[PDB]
C-alpha cells in the first residue's frame, strides 16, 4: 500500500490547510488517524486554548507509549498541529483551520461544500444502476488483468494505466499485463485497487487545471456521503466538474444518464473509505458469490465461481477444463512457481486467501478459527487458524524460489558500552524489534522504535 | 541520529563472495560489506546484480533436470 | 490373455466441462457434490449421512481426498469390482448418492455404477453335485453358463453329479459360483478357456473355492492351528477373501514385512488342500520363513526351500511346500531341482498358492507356470497399486479380485507405525561442493553432495534428542567410505554397509530394547535382505535408488510397525540434503512422492542448537572441501 496517508502529509502545509477549509475533508481525514491521535485531536478540539505535551503523556499509560509515538510522528508530519516551543515547553495545538472546519461539522457549521448534497426524488434503485456500476468496475477489471476481449474504453484511464505503468503489460503493444504493479492490482482488493488507481489518476492529472484543494474536497464529497440532488448540477467546481465527470467515467462516480443532473451517488466512494461489506443484464444472486477451495492438500475446491476472479485465481494456478460449479485447477509449488515466474511474492496471498475465496471458505475459515484465542492460553495447541501448513509450504515455494534473505532498517552504531546495548537489546526483545544483535559489533539493521523510545526516555 | 540507509545483503559467506565477484564484474556497486554475513549495497543496482546471477546459473547449472 | 484389464483399468473418469455440464438441481439441497466427469465426491460437512456415503464411496471406488471440510473421489476398476462384490443395491445405492451429492449423477458414471452393481462382482457360477457347473443363483448366471462357450458347450447336460462334482467339478471349476442352483456339470479340461473367456467378455464372476469339494487333492499334511499373529487389517481382509462359506482365490495388496504371509498361511490351512507359498527370491524366501513362520503355526520340516542351488526335497513333501519366483521359472535354474520341482508341481494338483511381491518378477514366468501346474486357486499379496504384471491378461482374473487394499493411512497410523512425521532438512551449501558441481555434470556428485559434513552435525543432533526421548533412529545411508567417516565421527555402536547379520542383529537389540545406542545406519545392502527394525526415526541420504517404485518400495519396508507412542511423531523421517546441490530436483521428487503417499511431511532447517551439538568435527568449509576431496576418490 502507498499508504495515502503518506501522500496526505507529501503535500506542504499551506496547501494542507488549504484542504483543511473544507470540513468535510476535516472530518474524512479525521476518520484516518490512528485511534490514539482520533482520542487526542477529538480532546483539543474543544477547550480553545494549548495544551502542554507532559500532560499528554501521562494520559498514556505504558504498554502502548508506543502508539503516542504513532500518533504524534503522524499528526506532526501531516502537520495538523503546532508544537510550540513557548517556554521552552511544547505548547501543542491544531492547525486552527482544522479546529474551526472540524468543530463547524460537529454543530452545524458554514461549510456549504460537505452541504452540497441535494435531497430530492432519489429514484436511483439500489440495483438499479448500481449493478451498472459493478459492471464497469469488473469491465475495467478484466480489461487491465487483460481479458479474452477487454471492452474497456477508458482511453483516459488507458493512458493513466500505462503512463503510470499500472500492470507490467506492452501498452505499446496494447498489453495489459501483471507487473509488480499489475501483481499489487490483483492483491489490493477493493479498498487497495481503488486506492492504487485514485492515486494514479492523481499523479497523471496533476500538470495543468488541477486545483488540489478542489481535487480533494470533490473526492471525499464523493465518500463523504449521498450528495444526490444538484450535485452534478451545482456541487462542483468548473474542474471539480471535469473531474467528476471523468471519474463517473471510471466508475467511482455513479452518475445518471442526460449528462446533466445531480451527482450520481456510486457505492464505489462509498467502498474508498469504508473498509466493510465488499459486494456490489440482471441477474445478481445474493450470497458470498465468491467461489475457491484452499485446504490441507494443496487443492482446489470451487463451487462458487466468478469469471474474473477464478481468472485471478488461476494467476497462480493451471486451468485445464472450465466446469459448471468448478473449474479444473490444484494448487501446488509448480502453480505458485507460474506467479514466482511474475516474481510475485507470496505474502499478498497470504491474507488474499484469509480473506478472499472466503466467500466459499468461510466453514473452513470457521473450524480453522474455532474461537482457538481466548482457548489459547487454556488449551496450548492452536487448531490451524490460519493454516500454517499450507503456509510454511508456500514459504518454502519461495525461498526455493528466492535463495536470497534480506532486511529493512538502516545500520546502528554509537553504542558506546555493553550495557546501554544489552539493555536496548532486552527492550527491543520485549517488544520484537530487533531483527538480530551483537555487542561486539554493536551493530544491527532493525527498525527505530527502540532508538526513538530511548531517546525520548533520555531527553524527557 | 545516526541509521546507516542502504540495500543491506545478510546470506552466507560463499554466495556472498560470488555476489561480491559479480557486483565487482558490474563496477562494483556494493556501499559496504559488513561482515562475512551482511553487505550493505545500493538498491540502484542490486536488481541488475540479480538478473545477472540469474544469467549465469542459467549459464553453468543449465537446470538438467533428468 | 486369459486375465482382464479392467481389474487394473483405475486412474479414469476424471474430466468434465461447464457448458454441456449442467448445475445439478440437487446442488441447491445437496449435502455432499459427487463430481461426476471428475469422478470427484465432495462431501461437505452439509452432508448428514457422510459416514455411509463414505462407505459406500469406499466399496465402489476410492476416496482419494479426505479434508476437514468436504472429502474427493478417485475411480477404481478395482475398487469397482470391490463395490459390486459389497452387495449393496445399485439402483438404491443411486438414488442415495444422487440425494446426498449435490451435483447430478453423470451418465457415464451412472451406467458404470450400475453395472457394477450386478455385473461386477455379481457374476453366475452354478454347480450340481458340489462341483463347478453353468448355472446362476439369479437368472442372468444361467443364462450365461447356457451361452458360455466353456462353460455351456464344454459343461455335461447333466444338471448335477456328486462324483464328477467332487472329481471333474471346461476343468475342474473350484474357482466357480455359488453352487446348488440350476446348472449343469461340466468337465475337467480347460479352466483356463472359461476364465479367458470370462475375461475376453468382460464377466466378473463371485468365484469361490470349495476346497472339500477337491475330491482329487487329497488333505495336506496341514497342521490347522491359527496360533500365529493376527491383525485388524488381516482379519478384515482374511473375512473379505474367504468370502461366504467356501475360500476363494483373490488379490489384495499388503504391507510386506507387516505380517503379510501370515493371512495367507491361515487360509492355506483353512482349504486343507495342497497349497505351495511363493517370496520374492530364495534368500527372501528362506528370511521370511526364519523372521515369522516359525513363530507363525508353520513347521518348515514340509516347506522345503527350492533354489537351484538348495536342493531340498522335492516331490516327497508331505504338507505344503514354501517356494520362490526364481526357482519355479527363472533363468537361475542353476540346477534340476527346480525343474524337478515344477514336474512334482505338475503332478500334484496344488489347491492354492501364495505369492509375495510378484510386480518385480515379470508377469510371463507367472502365466508359464499357471499354464503348467493347472492349479485350483492362488493368492497375490501384492504392494503395488500399479504394477508392470498389469498386462492384457491381469494377474487379478488369473488369481481373483480384489478384496483389502494396504491402506496405509489406515495402518501407519492406529498404532503400528501411528504418526508418521516426514522431514527433509536442507543441509546448508558450502563452495567446495558447487565447485564440484561446476566441474562436472555427471552423477558422481552423489558421494559428493552425500558427505555434508553438517549432514552428519544435524544426524548428531537428531541422535542426542532421540537418546535424550528415548526414541529409536534409522538411517538411510548406501555410502562406505562417507558412512564409516560419520561412524567414527560419533564413535556409537551403528549399522552400516554389509553389516553383519550377527552384529547387526546385536545393534537391533541394543537400539531397539536398549536406549545407550538408537541410531542404525541402513545401507543398499540389506533393505531387500533383512529383518526390518521399527521405525521411529527415518534418516535418508541417498536419493538415486534405480528412477522409481524402489522409493515406494523403501517406504512400505523400512518403515515397519513401531509400538511407541511417547513422542508425538512416532515415526520420523528425515531427508538430510545438502542444498544447492545436484540432488535438489530429487529431494524435491521425493517431497511429491511422500505428499502422494499420504504421510505427514515438513522440513527442519532451523534446526534448535545446530552449532551447539558436541563433535564439531570438520564444521568449517575447509574441512568439508577436504571431505570432498576423500569423496572424488570414491
Amino acid at each position: 500500500k502507498h499508504s495515502v496517508t503518506q501522500y496526505l502529509e507529501e503535500i506542504p502545509q499551506q496547501v494542507q490547510n488549504r484542504l483543511y477549509t473544507s470540513p468535510a475533508t476535516c472530518l474524512a481525514i479525521y476518520r484516518i488517524l490512528p485511534p490514539l491521535a482520533k482520542f487526542f485531536i477529538m480532546a483539543m478540539v474543544f477547550n480553545e486554548n494549548e495544551v502542554p505535551l507532559l500532560d499528554l503523556d501521562k494520559w498514556v499509560n505504558s504498554n502502548g507509549k508506543l502508539q503516542f509515538q504513532n500518533a504524534i510522528k503522524s499528526m506532526k508530519s501531516l502537520h495538523l498541529l503546532i508544537p510550540n516551543k513557548s517556554s521552552g515547553t511544547l505548547m501543542i495545538n491544531l492547525n486552527p483551520t482544522f479546529k474551526i472546519s472540524l468543530r463547524n461539522a460537529l454543530t452545524g457549521g458554514e461549510v456549504q461544500n460537505s452541504f452540497g448534497v441535494v435531497v430530492e426524488e432519489n429514484v436511483v434503485s439500489l440495483d438499479l444502476l448500481d449493478e451498472y456500476s459493478a459492471n464497469k468496475w469488473e469491465t475495467i477489471l478484466h480489461f487491465m488483468v487483460g481479458t479474452p476481449l477487454a471492452k474497456i474504453p477508458s482511453e483516459k484511464v488507458l493512458n493513466l494505466l500505462k503512463h503510470s505503468k499500472l500492470m507490467e503489460e506492452v501498452n505499446s503493444t496494447g498489453e495489459f499485463k501483471i507487473t509488480n504493479e499489475g501483481f499489487q492490482f490483483l492483491l489490493q482488493e477493493i479498498n487497495s485497487q481503488l486506492w492504487t488507481l485514485l492515486l494514479q489518476y492523481l499523479k497523471m492529472i496533476e500538470t495543468s487545471k488541477m486545483d488540489l484543494v478542489d481535487v480533494l474536497h470533490f473526492i471525499f464529497m464523493l465518500g463523504a456521503l449521498e450528495v444526490g440532488k444538484a450535485y452534478k448540477i451545482d456541487a462542483l467546481s468548473e474542474t471539480q466538474r471535469i473531474m467528476l465527470q471523468d471519474m463517473r467515467d471510471y466508475g467511482l462516480v455513479f452518475q445518471k444518464h442526460s449528462n446533466d443532473s445531480i451527482f450520481y451517488p456510486t457505492k464505489l466512494a462509498l467502498m474508498l473509505t469504508s473498509d466493510t461489506k465488499t459486494i456490489r443484464g440482471l441477474k445478481n444472486q445474493d450470497i458470498p458469490d465468491g467461489s475457491l477451495i484452499v485446504e490441507t492438500n494443496f487443492k482446489i475446491y470451487s463451487y462458487s465461481n466468478s469469471p474474473l476472479q477464478i481468472a485471478v485465481l488461476s494467476l497462480f494456478v493451471h486451468l485445464k477444463a472450465r466446469f459448471v460449479n468448478m473449474v479444473l485447477g490444484q494448487i501446488t509449488r509448480e502453480s505458485i512457481r507460474r506467479a514466482l515466474t511474475n516474481g510475485i511474492t507470496a505474502d499478498q496471498i497470504i491474507a488474499y486467501l484469509e480473506t478472499h475465496a472466503h466467500p466459499q471458505m468461510r466453514r473452513l475459515a470457521e473450524e480453522k478459527l474455532e474461537k482457538k484465542l481466548e482457548l489459547d492460553p487454556n488449551c496450548k495447541e492452536p487448531l490451524q487458524v490460519l493454516p500454517p501448513t499450507v503456509v510454511d509450504q508456500i514459504r518454502l515455494w519461495q525461498l526455493e524460489l528466492d535463495r536470497v534473505i534480506t532486511y529493512e532498517g538502516s545500520l546502528y552504531s554509537d553504542f558506546e558500552t555493553s550495557q546501554e546495548y544489552n539493555l536496548l537489546s532486552k527492550y527491543a526483545q520485549d517488544i520484537g524489534v530487533l531483527l538480530w544483535k551483537d555487542d561486539k559489533k554493536k551493530k544491527f539493521f532493525i527498525s527505530k522504535e527502540g532508538n526513538s523510545q530511548v531517546l525520548d526516555f533520555a531527553k524527557r | 541520529a545516526r541509521a546507516r540507509k542502504g540495500a543491506l545483503v545478510q546470506c552466507d559467506p560463499s554466495i556472498k563472495a560470488l555476489i561480491l565477484q559479480i557486483d565487482a564484474k558490474m563496477s562494483d556497486i556494493v556501499l559496504e560489506e559488513l561482515d562475512d554475513t551482511h553487505l550493505l549495497v545500493n538498491p540502484s543496482k542490486v536488481e541488475f546484480v540479480k538478473h545477472e546471477l540469474n544469467r549465469l546459473l542459467s549459464k553453468n547449472i543449465y537446470n538438467p533436470m533428468d | 490373455p486369459a486375465d482382464f484389464v479392467p481389474d487394473s483399468v483405475s486412474g479414469m473418469f476424471r474430466s468434465h466441462d461447464f457448458s454441456y455440464l449442467r448445475l445439478r438441481p440437487d446442488h441447491a439441497s445437496r449435502p455432499l457434490w459427487i463430481s461426476p466427469s471428475d469422478g470427484r465426491i465432495i462431501l461437505e460437512s452439509f452432508s448428514p449421512l457422510a459416514e455411509q456415503a463414505q462407505d459406500f464411496l469406499v466399496t465402489i471406488a476410492e476416496p482419494i481426498s479426505r479434508p476437514s471440510h468436504i472429502h474427493e473421489y478417485k475411480i477404481t476398476a478395482y475398487s469397482l469390482y470391490a463395490a459390486v462384490s459389497v452387495g449393496l443395491e445399485t439402483d438404491d445405492i443411486i438414488s442415495v448418492l444422487d440425494r446426498l451429492s449435490k451435483v447430478p449423477v453423470a451418465e457415464s458414471i451412472i451406467n458404470f455404477i450400475k453395472g457394477a452393481t450386478i455385473s461386477y462382482g455379481k457374476v453366475k457360477l452354478v454347480i450340481k453335485h458340489n462341483r463347478y457347473f453353468v448355472e446362476t443363483t439369479q437368472a442372468d448366471i444361467l443364462q450365461m453358463l447356457l451361452n458360455d462357450s466353456v462353460i455351456g458347450p464344454l459343461r455335461i447336460d447333466s444338471d448335477h453329479q456328486v462324483q464328477p462334482p467332487e472329481d471333474v467339478l471346461e476343468r475342474e471349476e473350484e474357482d466357480d459360483d455359488i453352487d446348488a442352483v440350476h446348472s449343469f456339470e461340466i468337465a475337467n479340461e480347460s479352466v483356463e478357456v472359461v476364465k479367458k473367456r470370462c475375461q475376453e467378455i468382460d464377466y466378473p464372476v463371485l468365484e469361490e473355492y470349495d476346497f472339500r469339494n477337491d475330491h482329487r487333492n487329497p488333505d495336506l499334511d496341514i497342521d490347522l492351528k491359527p496360533s500365529t499373529q493376527i491383525r485388524p487389517y488381516q482379519e478384515k481382509s482374511l473375512s473379505k477373501m474367504f468370502g461366504n462359506g467356501r475360500a476363494r482365490s483373490g488379490i489384495i495388496v499388503l504391507p510386506c514385512g507387516a505380517g503379510k504371509t501370515l493371512v495367507g498361511i491361515t487360509a492355506a490351512c483353512t482349504i486343507k488342500k495342497s497349497v505351495i507359498v511363493l517370496c520374492t527370491s530364495s534368500v527372501s524366501v528362506m528370511q521370511w520363513r526364519q523372521q515369522f513362520l516359525q513363530w507363525c503355526t508353520l513347521q518348515p520340516e514340509n516347506c522345503a526351500v527350492f533354489t537351484s542351488d538348495n536342493k531340498e526335497m522335492f516331490q516327497t513333501e508331505s504338507g505344503l511346500v514354501v517356494s520362490t519366483y526364481s526357482m519355479v521359472a527363472n533363468t537361475r535354474n542353476r540346477s534340476h531341482d527346480s525343474q524337478k520341482v515344477m514336474d512334482f508341481l505338475t503332478g500334484r494338483e496344488w489347491g492354492f498358492i501364495i505369492l509375495d511381491e510378484v510386480h518385480v518378477v515379470p508377469a510371463a514366468m507367472f502365466r508359464r507356470v499357471v499354464s503348467t501346474i493347472a492349479a485350483h486357486a492362488k493368492l497375490g499379496l501384492t504392494a503395488t497399486l500399479v504394477r508392470e504384471d498389469d498386462k492384457i491378461g491381469d494377474l487379478n482374473f488369473l488369481i481373483g479380485p480384489k478384496l483389502y487394499e494396504a491402506n496405509w493411512m489406515e495402518l501407519s497410523q492406529k498404532g503400528h507405525i501411528a504418526n508418521v512425521q516426514c522431514a527433509e532438512v536442507w543441509c546448508p551449501m558450502t563452495a567446495e561442493f558447487y565447485q564440484e558441481y561446476l566441474r562436472e555434470t555427471a552423477r558422481k556428485r552423489m558421494l559428493l553432495y552425500i558427505m555434508n559434513p553438517t549432514k552428519f552435525q544435524a544426524c548428531q543432533f537428531l541422535i542426542q534428542y532421540h537418546e535424550r526421548r528415548g526414541d529409536k533412529i534409522i538411517v538411510f545411508s548406501d555410502n562406505v567410505y562417507a558412512l564409516q567417516e560419520y561412524a567414527l565421527k560419533m564413535g556409537k555402536p551403528f549399522i552400516y554397509g554389509s553389516t553383519p547379520q550377527q552384529e547387526r542383529m546385536n545393534i537391533l537389540q541394543n537400539f531397539q530394547y536398549n536406549d545407550q545406542i538408537n541410531t542404525i545406519f541402513l545401507s543398499k545392502v540389506g533393505d531387500t535382505s533383512i529383518d526390518l527394525p521399527e521405525a521411529t526415526c527415518l534418516i535418508q541420504i541417498s536419493s538415486h535408488y534405480g528412477s522409481r517404485r524402489q522409493e515406494a518400495q523403501r517406504l512400505g519396508r523400512i518403515l515397519r510397525a513401531k509400538r511407541r507412542n511417547d513422542e508425538g511423531f512416532n515415526a520420523f523421517f528425515y531427508s538430510l540434503v545438502s542444498k544447492d546441490t545436484q540432488e535438489m530436483y530429487y529431494s524435491t521428487k521425493r517431497q511429491a512422492f511422500l505428499v502422494d503417499q499420504g504421510y505427514a511431511f515438513k522440513v527442519i532447517t532451523h534446526l534448535h542448537g545446530m552449532e551447539n551439538i558436541p563433535n564439531l568435527a570438520y564444521a568449517s568449509p575447509r574441512e568439508r572441501r577436504e571431505l570432498l576431496q576423500e569423496v572424488l576418490l570414491k
